[PDB]
RNA sequence: AAUAGGUUUGGUCCUAGCCUUUCUAUUAGCUCUUAGUAAGAUUACACAUGCAAGCAUCCCCGUUCCAGUGAGUUCACCCUCUAAAUC
RNA sequence: GAUUAACCUUUAGCAAUAAACGAAAGUUUAACUAAGCUAUACUAACCCCAGGGUUGGUCAAUUUCGUGCCAGCCACCGCGGUCACAC
RNA sequence: CCCCACUAUGCUUAGCCCUAAACCUCAACAGUUAAAUCAACAAAACUGCUCGCCAGAACACUACGAGCCACAGCUUAAAACUCAAA
RNA sequence: UUUAUAUAGAGGAGACAAGUCGUAACAUGGUAAGUGUACUGGAAAGUGCACUUGGACG
């Protein structure tokens, strides 16, 4: 559990898969503008270890901080692909969905 | 030629007289 | 305890959603019946005119 | 005899006429008020300043507004209005706050009979525009009784000095509504950036809250 | 400007305040290279007493000598301060009377 | 006036009204919602109103929004232990959503009061120092004690300039 | 409206074109010298790149093109 | 940036800059009685002279601190881990 | 010393506190303490002991002369060619 | 300025140049006609949202830098001195 | 060895005695004005092509 990496858990968007076994993820945090008091997204690039190369450019993934940085920039491991790109499984119902419409209705399995 | 004072800059002493009495 | 309560609330909301989905699917079945009633006549008229 | 007259501006308007060329005339803006909520203002054009004064005040006494005053010392609610290119933001203030307003507004408020008020003037500081916009805003304000009659509800005043005691300042004269007014968690109002900055304390100003003579 | 544009550009940046003829200093020691008179711009008509002096910064500049009468000559040490001479274009320095070799204004 | 609809949202007085303060376990909160839909309306208004306040009260919690990804809006909190808390928010108004998340993950008022007491315990009243930290800068402020020489000069006997004369 | 701003712009442009016509040869020579300096500085930057990289000379088969010449 | 004010014109309205009024600091002129307190080279330019680190039954310890300067400059803060140091 | 518009004494004591050392009495310390210099600021006093700036408008406040677009003045607008509330 | 003759040019083919008072001098999208309709004029007044742009005048459709098939060029675009206006 | 790198012919901007010179602009400003571009002219400008009304009209 103890780790030297600051961000222990981060949900981000994969924006790169070119590196071997390492996905380039973009993580956006709300930041308060001190002058406008409005929250704006600030995006930071992280490198996540992906042993199975299951990350596709564009899916939403969850990254868990590694106990130690396995590389210069690789400090996190791909914990879970929260939303596969174009293959979202609706967590509320468990059925697959394509945008705001169900591919399989929740009533289908009754 | 000679200087010609601006019409808008001419002093008025009516207020001085009114405040005096 | 809070996690169990949240899961119970999720189950209750899922049941309500299932009921709402059943009602909406019956309504959509009626709407599709009306749409097919219109479309069959439209296509029959178009095909007869083309023939 | 109950009315007092105060000059707001005197201007030497020069008109170009066919024969005499530049002709001098005096345009004077005056305000008259009895100190009991009845006040007005007028413009007077003349060749002599005293004739302009006489014309302006004798005409302003015929154009009297009536400014409703909360507790006979301040306005009923915060006002923010733009007349032409002049923005006037007046804030209702408690007793003893005094008049912290543009000097013309201070004069007009003394004529009306307002003792406590705040006022910031932005945009053009045209004296006539400021004066008549001020009169418009003061005249169009809605009293607590009018609000209670409109919405059919008790207008309850909450004072920090009086603790949680609810003070009813106005009750509708007709039937009283039974359904509570909807309590939106987020009101939809247009705030002022200056007011928000002042409340948050970021409104650093070397000119705000400067000690000044009694008003 | 929209809120997004304001956030992108950030708060407005104060322009760098321009240093005056004194380079941001209340006074400057100078050596009077020469003295002469300058005609003020119209409509003012006069012969303003001025002197070119070399400042302690190495720059040479024209300074205005106020008062009536002066013993200022070449190689005399003076102290110059800011404050433009209104009727003289380009003269943005004034000699402090009574300091260094600049004797006080000789009365009468 | 202040730009934008509902400018009150951009005031510290409003951002500080978030009653929801997450426990230390919460690290990530994902808000999936749909930009259109009568059922998701409350969730939408939640994102319009409560996401700022929450983020103000929990600066170290990563909040990330997702528009029109699932047919139904929902929150999904991630805890430090690895647990994922899925909270369906369909048909719920924004106030109800805030109440629910406060109940299931927000700190109780007792914990907040205890933390406030802990914070207040740091500034001991009896300490003396700069006004930034202590209530008083010197003991001379306390009445009865010998006052500051800058205000009331000390007697010549108590001043070293004449204690040295007594030494002579 | 009046065209005082437009007239001032027109006069400025006329004066600028007159100045260019008067000294077009000197301007052309200055521009040629500037292009020469530009190419020299670009070549020096590339040389600095491959020198810091550790290569004792330019890579095999590499010649810096004259990217700042009309020809 | 204000409770604002002066200033464009023959005149008005608007936009706009400049300046005024307020509060500090340094320097300068002129002037200056006492007492208490606080603060105090322009210069990372060059330094005469004097002093500023000793202690102690020897070994050790200390002179790496305090004091000084602001030349340089995202080493100052949080977390993880873990030396030296103290108990 | 030089330099800059910028200018503290070639004082005293380890009595207090802090540091170093010692088992300790103690010892040392230009740290510090107590003084010296300076209207840079704050506080207090004056019984005899007040000067500096300003007085066209903004902006509180000018009598009489002299000067005559000269000499000069201004923060901004501006004043001065014979009777200047602006020198 | 007028008359006559005549050339580049207006035309075609293939490249280049990339400018305009390129102006409805009205950014795009959505909504409103209720308030206060509203500095003025132009063209009734506004609201929501987004992008672009401006922060006294002149210096300046300039200088330098950079880019461009452009080589008396175009795009981007200053500062110093000066004024109390524009 | 060219360039970099430390001043110095020459240009440009503003002001100065300022008026002289042309009368281009403001009136249908004496030939409506202007944008872009090109050629001619030492220059004051003139003309070609398109556009604009920020001109007029039976
Ligand atoms: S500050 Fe307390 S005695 Fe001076
Ligand atoms: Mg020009
Ligand atoms: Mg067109
Ligand atoms: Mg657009």
């Amino acid at each position: 559990v103890r780790s030297s990496v600051h961000a222990r858990w981060i949900v981000g968007k994969v924006i790169g898969t070119k590196m071997q076994k390492t996905a380039k993820v973009r993580v956006t945090r709300l930041v308060l503008d001190p002058y406008l008091l409005k929250y704006f997204n600030k995006r930071k690039t992280y490198f996540a270890h992906d042993a199975l190369q299951q990350c596709t450019v564009g899916d939403i993934v969850l990254l868990r901080a590694l106990p130690v940085p396995r590389a210069k920039h690789v400090k996190h491991e791909l914990a879970e692909i929260v939303f596969k790109v174009g293959k979202v499984i609706d967590p509320v119902t468990g059925k697959p969905c394509a945008g705001t419409t169900y591919l399989e209705s929740p009533l289908s399995s009754e | 030629g000679r200087k010609r004072a601006k019409p808008r800059l001419e002093q008025d002493s009516s207020l001085k007289s009114y405040l005096s009495g | 305890e809070l996690m169990a309560w949240n899961q119970a609330e999720n189950r209750r909301l899922h049941e309500l959603r299932i009921a709402r989905l059943r009602q909406e699917e019956r309504e959509q079945e009626q709407r599709q019946a009306l749409e097919q009633a219109r479309k069959a006549e439209e296509v029959q008229a178009w095909a007869q005119r083309k023939e | 005899e109950d009315f007092d007259t105060r000059i707001l501006e005197v201007r030497n308007v020069f008109t170009m006429t066919a024969k005499e060329g530049r002709k001098k005339s005096i345009r004077v803006l005056v305000a008259v008020g009895n100190g009991k909520g009845a006040a007005g203002f007028s413009i007077g054009k003349a060749t002599d300043r005293m004739d302009a004064f006489r014309k302006a005040k004798n005409r302003a006494v015929h154009h009297l507004h009536y400014i409703e005053r909360y507790e006979d010392h301040t306005i009923f609610h915060d006002i923010s209005l733009r007349f032409k290119r002049t923005h006037i933001k007046m804030k209702k203030q408690p007793k003893g706050y005094g008049l912290r307003c543009h000097r013309a507004i201070i004069t007009i408020c003394r004529l009306i009979g307002i003792k406590d008020m705040y006022a910031k003037v932005s945009g053009s500081i045209n004296m006539l525009s400021l004066t008549q916009g001020l009169f418009r805003g003061l005249s169009r304000q809605e009293t607590h009784q009018q609000l209670a009659d409109k919405k059919g509800l008790h207008v309850v005043e909450i004072r920090e000095e009086c603790g949680p005691l609810p003070i009813v300042v106005a009750s509708p004269r007709g039937p009283l509504r039974k359904d509570p007014e909807p309590e939106d968690e987020v009101p939809d109002v247009k705030l002022d950036w200056e007011d928000v900055k002042t409340a948050q304390g970021m409104k650093r100003s070397v000119w705000s809250n400067l000690k000044r003579a009694a008003t | 400007a929209t809120l997004n544009q304001m956030h992108r550009l950030g708060p407005p940046k104060r322009p760098p305040r321009k240093l005056g003829p004194t380079e941001g200093r209340p006074q400057l020691k100078g050596v009077v290279l020469c003295t002469f008179t300058r005609k003020p711009k119209k409509p003012n008509s006069a012969n303003r007493k001025c002197c070119r002096v070399r400042l302690s910064t190495g720059r040479e500049a024209v300074c205005f000598i106020p008062g009536e009468g002066h013993t200022l000559q070449e190689h005399q040490i003076v102290l110059v301060e800011g404050g433009r001479t209104q009727d003289l274009p380009g003269v943005k320095l004034t000699v402090v009377r009574g300091k260094y070799d600049c004797g006080h204004v000789q009365k009468k | 006036p202040m730009k934008g609809r509902f400018p009150i949202r951009r005031t510290l007085q409003y951002l500080s009204q978030g009653n929801v303060v997450f426990k230390d376990s919460v690290k990530v909160m994902t808000v999936n919602y749909n930009t259109h839909g009568e059922l998701g309306e409350g969730a939408r208004k939640f994102v319009f109103f409560n996401i700022p306040q929450i983020q103000y009260k929990n600066p170290w919690v990563q909040i990330m929004m997702f528009k029109n990804m699932t047919p139904s809006p929902f929150l999904r909190f991630y805890l430090d232990s690895g647990e994922q808390v899925l909270v369906d928010v369909e048909t719920k108004s924004n106030k109800e959503i805030m109440e629910h998340i406060r109940k299931i993950l927000g700190k109780n008022e007792e914990t907040l009061r205890e933390e406030e007491e802990e914070k207040k315990q740091l500034s001991h009243p009896a300490n003396f120092g700069p006004r930034k930290y202590c209530l008083r800068e010197c003991i001379c402020e306390v009445e009865g004690q010998v006052p500051c020489p800058s205000l009331v000069p000390l007697p010549k006997e108590m001043r070293g300039k004449y204690k040295a004369a007594l030494k002579a | 409206k009046n065209v005082l701003k437009i007239r001032r712009r027109k006069m400025n442009h006329h004066k600028y074109r007159k100045l260019v016509k008067k000294t077009r040869f000197l301007r052309r020579k200055v521009q040629e010298g500037r292009l020469r300096r530009k190419q020299i500085k670009f070549e020096k930057d590339l040389r600095r790149i491959w020198l810091k990289a550790g290569l004792k000379e330019a890579p095999e088969g590499w010649q810096t093109p004259k990217i700042y010449l009309r020809g």
